This record gives structure tokens, sequence and C-alpha cells, in this order.
């Protein structure tokens, strides 16, 4: 389903990690690029990122695994289901809605908290009814599209 | 209650990673002359940033699944 030059684009990203052309990405290469952008992952966080996609077990990401990961993104059945289950954890009503305000409270107070500008952009992207509710099913399908 | 409030931080984490992943391709943070130019001369940079957010989304999805 991917064009021959869209693969060359993902290859350009991959080679930015694998600057020595060994055909693999280790924590070393993944972390060096992340820290060049001003991110600071720990060693354990790098190991977990790589273990999500390493299908062999040697602690690397090779280009076929990279390409599959970039092609799927969030557009898979398991992702839609699990994101839906996350929203439901904060919906005791079960009707399938969450109030704009409760969503803001959960986003800005739990986990890797969103900033005021982030949560404002997210609530703006989801349509709100006359009460203040948002159907997260609609929001989940918009993100996993 | 106590077992299903143990889900709340990894659930929040999964939503946040999903939203940050999704925002790579539509956020106002990228709708600047700087990013259009940077994306013209070096398209690989934005793809790399997006590849990192995918990896973090995957990690966050696994951790939320481990609280079931």
């Amino acid at each position: 389903q991917l064009t021959e030059e869209q693969i060359a684009e993902f290859k350009e990203a991959f080679s930015l990690f694998d600057k020595d052309g060994d055909g693999t990405i280790t924590t070393k290469e993944l972390g060096t690029v992340m820290r060049s952008l001003g991110q600071n992952p720990t060693e354990a966080e790098l190991q977990d990122m790589i273990n999500e996609v390493d299908a062999d077990g040697n602690g690397t990401i090779d280009f076929p695994e990279f390409l599959t990961m970039m092609a799927r993104k969030m557009k898979d059945t398991d992702s839609e289901e699990e994101i839906r289950e996350a929203f439901r954890v904060f919906d005791k009503d079960g009707n399938g809605y969450i109030s704009a305000a409760e969503l803001r409270h959960v986003m800005t107070n739990l986990g890797e908290k969103l900033t005021d500008e982030e949560v404002d952009e997210m609530i703006r992207e989801a349509d709100i009814d006359g009460d203040g509710q948002v159907n997260y099913e609609e929001f989940v399908q918009m993100m996993t599209a | 209650q106590k077992h299903f409030e143990k889900r709340r931080m990894p659930a929040a984490n999964l939503i946040q990673a999903a939203w940050r992943l999704y925002s790579t391709d539509m956020s106002r943070a990228y709708l600047t002359a700087t990013w259009y130019k940077l994306d013209d001369i070096m398209p690989a940079v934005k793809t790399v940033i997006r590849s990192i957010r995918i990896l973090k989304f995957l990690v966050a999805k696994r951790k939320f699944k481990e609280t079931l």
C-alpha cells in the first residue's frame, strides 16, 4: 500500500537514526537523535521504545520493522479499542460521553500532563454538544484515522 | 475502586500520547514559516519526531494494557 518514493522518505528518517548505515537502530542512535532535539529520555525508556517494535530480540529496530511501524501509526484495530478503553476509565456514566471540563481536568492533572495550550487544542478539535459533553468514540475514530 | 483507579494514570498517559501523536500532523505548532521551510529543506526531521511519538504511543499502550 506504500508508494516507492514514500518508502524512500521513511528511509531518509531511518538513516537519520542509523547514520553509520549498519541497517539498525539501537538505544544509542535513538537517544542521540532524541537529545539533539532537546528531549531527555532515560536509558530504560529507550529500551522500552525499542522493545515495542524489535521482532527479533537483539535489541535493534531494522528498516522493515521501522517501515511497518510508520505505516500503521495509530490506524489499527487494537489501538482504537485500547484508546476507547482509556476514555471509558474516566466515564462512569457509560453513555459514551465525557464533559469537556472533566476531560480538561484529567488531561492537565494526570500522567504526562498536557499544557494549557495542548488541552485547549484538543478540546477545540473535538466537537461539543450544548451541554458540554464530547463523544469520545467520535474522537477516537478521528485520531485513529 | 482501588483497582480501577490504578488504571487512571496509564489511561491518561495513553490518551495524551495518542493526542500528541495525532497533533504531529495538524497542530498550530507546525503551522509557521519556520516549520514549512524546515520541512522543505529537511523533511526527515518531522518524520523522525513523528516516529518518536509513535514509539511512545506504543509503550504507553502496552503499559495501559498491563493494568487489566
